[PDB]
RNA sequence: CGGGGGGAACCUGGGGAACUGAAACAUCUCAGUACCCAGAGGAGAGGAAAGAGAAAUCGACUCCCUGAGUAGCGGCGAGCG
RNA sequence: GCUGUUGGGAAGCAGCGCCAGAGAGGGUGAAAGCCCCGUAGGCGAAAGGUGGGGGGAUAGGUGAGGGUACCCGAGUACCCCGUGGUUCGUGGAGCCAUGGGGGAAUCUGGGCGGACCACCGCCUAAGGCUAAGUACUCCGGGUGACCGAUAGCGCACCAGUACCGUGAGGGAAAGGUGAAAAGAACCCCGGGAGGGGAGUGAAAUAGAGCCUGAAACCGUGGGCUUACAAGCAGUCACGGCCCCAAGGGGUUGUGGCGUGCCUAUUGAAGCAUGAGCCGGCGACUCACGGUCGUGGGCGAGCUUAAGCCGUUGAGGCGGAGGCGUAGGGAAACCGAGUCCGAACAGGGCGCGUCCGCGGCCGUGGACCCGAAACCGGG
RNA sequence: GGUGGAGCCUGGGAGUGAGGGCGCGAGCGAUAACGUCCGCGUCCGAGCGCGGGAACAACCGAGACCGCCAGCUAAGGCCCC
RNA sequence: GGGAUGACCCCAGGCGGUAGGGGAGCGUUCCCGAUGCCGAUGAAGGCCGACCCGCGAGGGCGGCUGGAGGUAAGGGAAGUG
RNA sequence: GGGGCCUGACUGCGAGGCCUGCAAGCCGAGCAGGGGCGAAAGCCGGGCCUAGUGAACCGGUGGUCCCGUGUGGAAGGGCCA
């Protein structure tokens, strides 16, 4: 290929806006106009009015956390056997972190749309509907862990 | 440098799937005494509206 | 395909054609190929530009006169930008100009920046190199029997560091071990010629 | 890197200063007294080009009376002639005919009275 | 025999602010920061479990990346983490 | 690596060669691989430093059962009061540390696993030492999409100086002849300073704070022009005179028109702010997060961080991890559903990533200059 | 009916949040004020660019892309300036 | 609307403007382009120009000075007017 | 206005609208539970209507499918009122 004109194609743009001039962002700089656009101003996302935000909704998402912190428990990831359709055998958690879905999110539950597939399939647990769309040919590789 | 989730929202109202802001009802922690059985009944959840932009923005993290 | 590399007479067996894949004339991404070179030479940029901001001037922060009934103009300490002695305002500091540029566009672009030189009737990958020793002599007359004449630039890749010596300091030559193949240096250099070994490490770092 | 003006403002400056030649005193010296004496310059030009065009009507209008009066009738009467005759023509401009050539004028006024009986 | 005093930063320890932020302000923040003192050295600190924490688990300490702006802390404010 | 050619001067231009593990870079009268210093590549320490990296040599370390139950760090543990540290702000408040009071035991010993009890488990406090992987840059060296004398350190220069202040402390300015000094003998005017000749030089309007030498500012000469006109100083028109040519250039006599610039304001020629003029310096950024948009790569996937190897302006490897592939519910949980509910009522919520670029936002001064003040140590 | 620098929807970026006069309609005021407060309209603001009004942000005329030594009109004018 | 898309020609509208929003350019320093090309038959910079191209920011060309450096097309970065 | 039986001054929901910067404020047919009055048709989710009201935070009570820091329980939280 050649050297020039590589050159980068249809829209780089790093033209990014300067204001100083007497045409274009002019004397006030591209915006402001006025006094607080001037080197820091208060939020907003939150703040403001110095009314009350509006911090008047109230905190009912309670159950927010006590002192020594969360509770380890056993964690469950959903996989729905239309996922599974693609591969072939016999299923298995960790032969599905090498994929998609899982990954390292521990205990295997898998559940829900598509059609089922003959092959035994391990799982911590199942939906009741995927359990039984999996009566198509398939496990009850349940149980486990120890 | 890196952002904090503002605590005080994640504490008080959820993000929903489309990405919508819901939060209770307010206004019957103490007022009641006597207010409706409807008043009283109609505090589930609800949306907001451009407010919610802004509440978004502050549970930056949790997405 | 459109597919059929160079073969380069090993012993006295004439130029036979080896021929791959769309690792010959693809379809070249300017875009991309740009994208890359653009990567390469930020990551090796420096960014040792420095500057002192107001903070960082030596001179200390007594006010330097009263603000009010002088007659001259308000002022703090004489290190402000406005001052001569004073620091400068949003000056470079040093920073890192890299960024990690996707792999996968990286083999892209290494892929077709050889095609578009396959493509050319540039790519020349031989085989015959009694140009030992490592003597730029050595090397040029066996250039000549290549018709490698310095009429264009040549970017010659091979494991073999003696003939890596041999070429080095001729102007019209820029040698390269083939871990260094990259799209720069294939793009700067007019015409492409490897080693087969080294078109077998260049075939693995792609697929 | 730095890039220090150098060499461009010493040149937008003396841009200016050219076109602010034979201004009085310091409007054609001082690289901003020329500055502001031209915005002014400037528009003064471009009104008094408009003016020009009425200036000139302007002239014309007058010693086309002056002539016309010559003759009796005047302006006022003289341009409703040539408008019924249908001659519109003359043209302020092009009756300069009152003076390199009364001859032709005098014609035009007969034949501006005669649509006026 | 040792000590003493010096050393650009860097380290440990003993003491330890305020403007500021909270659009006032006291709890809170700035911040164990700035600064003062003592000490150490080419580094200093730490270091071989009366540890972690839920795993038939791991196995000194230090440093980097993750974990995570998560767990939590909070005039459940600002913010801290 | 020689010659030839212009030039003051070749390294230019030309002819014909050569070296190259050396075609990095500087200098030489200009622009040189082959003139010089170098570069690639390779040598070298008597002396004093450094030195398990490779050797040696010590110190040191090398068992089973069966019994006794003699020892397993004390004002210590432990508890209470008062506090500190930890993400923990008295909280349900453990753990770690301890100023005060009370005050054990030696393996049935004792601390801990977040008040506390009971199981189950973890560890052996109240003695000490321990490299390396980590930080920093006075100092030596290497690099630069770092500066180039109002920049870069305050300091290119005899600067922490001159100067200022009792003192702590504060703190400047100021670089450049030319290839070579060949730095102008001697004569002339002058007291000298300065000139004028002569002379050197490629050049002296390169002549010594001497390269380049902009503007303000001050002169001299020349053209046009003005002593009965009134003005934001210009402009439009005519006419005259002056200078190379049917076209210009300069100037301005009379005529028409005409309330400076910036800022701030409902509103400025304004008798509201700023500005003597000229030159230089002087203000919307960068890091990390975010959020839109856009150029691309791959796609139910996408992508790697720290590091490891390779390069010596070469790229690879590395999937810990991160987003997305599923939602609802405070949660237990259930799941294409789920939450409230007795409910086969109702109703609420329920279908990409990586890199570049740009707009904007949060955190850091975050567009630049400016306080009155507060605190610490002097 | 109406293709308009109309409308509606989703998103990025704003500035404004200090108005002024005139007419009409009310309040306050004294059927005072270049007063003051709303309402409908309009212009100045940003149209101190152009014509009229002697001069003059907002009264009359009229929305200035550039050029002309062409022409027709607006308000207002036609004794001289 | 043509459509030998020619970015070249017809047809029709529009083109005052502060805060603001958007869009196209110009120029400065530095990087690749460069072991290249321009330069003593004279670089950069400076002094003129009634000449040429550009709506403009600007770009050439011509003379004078200056005496050694400068740097395309096409890209990239910022102490950029 | 007077009398009779009554407790719908209900629990679980709410098509759909008023109002509206937000958050509030207001009306609501109809379905289910289990009732009241009426022979029935029907009516009843306080009062002829428009004032008698106070977001969150922090606590207190009474309940309760929930959470319970190795396990079982506590401590303490959440949920409803």
């Amino acid at each position: 290929d050649l050297r020039p004109n590589p050159g980068a194609n249809k829209r780089r743009k790093r033209v990014g806006r300067g204001p100083g001039s007497g045409h274009g962002k002019t004397a006030t700089r591209g915006h402001k106009g006025q006094k607080s656009r001037s080197g820091g101003l208060k939020d907003p996302r939150r703040f403001e009015g110095g009314r009350s935000t509006t911090l008047m909704r109230l905190p009912k998402r309670g159950m927010q956390g006590q002192v020594p912190g969360e509770i380890k428990r056993p964690r469950y990831q959903g996989v729905n056997l239309k996922d599974l359709a693609r591969f072939e055998g016999e299923v298995t958690p960790e032969l599905l972190v090498r994929a998609g879905l899982l990954k390292k999110g521990y205990r295997l539950k898998i559940l829900g749309e598509g059609e089922a597939k003959p092959l035994k399939v391990v799982a911590h647990a199942f939906s009741k509907s995927a359990l039984e769309k999996l009566k198509a040919a398939g496990g009850e590789p349940v149980l486990l862990e120890a | 440098p890196k952002m904090k989730t503002h605590k005080g929202a994640k504490k008080r109202v959820k993000i929903t799937a489309s990405g919508k802001v819901v939060a209770m009802k307010t206004g019957k922690r103490h007022l009641n005494w006597q207010k409706s059985g409807k008043e009283i009944r109609q505090k589930g959840r609800k949306f907001v509206l451009a407010k919610p932009e802004a509440e978004r923005i502050k549970l930056l993290l949790p997405y | 395909m459109k597919e059929v590399a160079v073969y380069q007479i090993p012993v006295l067996s004439p130029s036979g054609r080896r021929e791959l894949a769309a690792d010959l004339p693809a379809e070249i991404n300017p875009h991309l190929l740009w994208e890359v070179v653009r990567w390469q030479l930020a990551k090796r940029r420096r960014g040792t530009a420095s500057t002192k901001t107001r903070g960082e001037v030596a001179y200390s922060g007594r006010k330097i006169w009263p603000q009010k009934h002088t007659g001259r103009a308000r002022h703090g300490d004489i290190g402000a930008p406005i001052f001569v002695g004073g620091g400068v305002v949003f000056g470079p500091k040093p920073r890192d100009y890299s960024y990690t540029l996707p792999k996968k566009v990286r083999k892209k672009g290494l892929a077709m920046a050889v095609a578009d030189r396959a493509r050319e009737g540039k790519l020349l990958l031989v085989e015959a190199f009694a140009g030992v020793n490592g003597k730029t002599k050595e090397f040029l007359a066996w250039a000549k029997e290549a018709g490698l004449d310095g009429s264009e630039s040549v970017l010659l890749v091979t494991g073999n560091e003696l003939v890596r010596r041999a070429a080095r300091n001729l102007p019209w030559v820029v040698t390269l071990a083939p871990e260094g193949l990259n799209v720069y240096d294939i793009v700067r250099t007019e015409r492409l010629v490897m080693d087969l070994d080294a078109w077998e490490v260049f075939q693995n770092r792609i697929g | 890197p730095r890039a220090k003006t150098g060499v461009v403002r010493r040149r937008k400056h003396k841009k200016i200063l050219k076109l602010a030649k034979g201004y009085w005193g310091l409007r054609s010296k001082s690289a901003r007294k020329a500055r502001e004496t031209l915005f002014a310059a400037g528009n003064y030009a471009y009104a008094h080009r408009k003016r020009r065009k009425r200036d000139f009507r302007r002239l014309w209008i007058v010693r086309i009376n002056a002539a016309c009066r010559q003759h009796g009738l005047n302006y006022s009467t003289f341009i409703h002639g040539l408008k019924k005759a249908g001659i519109e023509v003359d043209r302020k401009n092009l009756a300069d005919l009152a003076v390199r050539e009364p001859q032709v004028f005098a014609e035009l006024v007969e034949r501006a009275k005669a649509a006026q009986g």
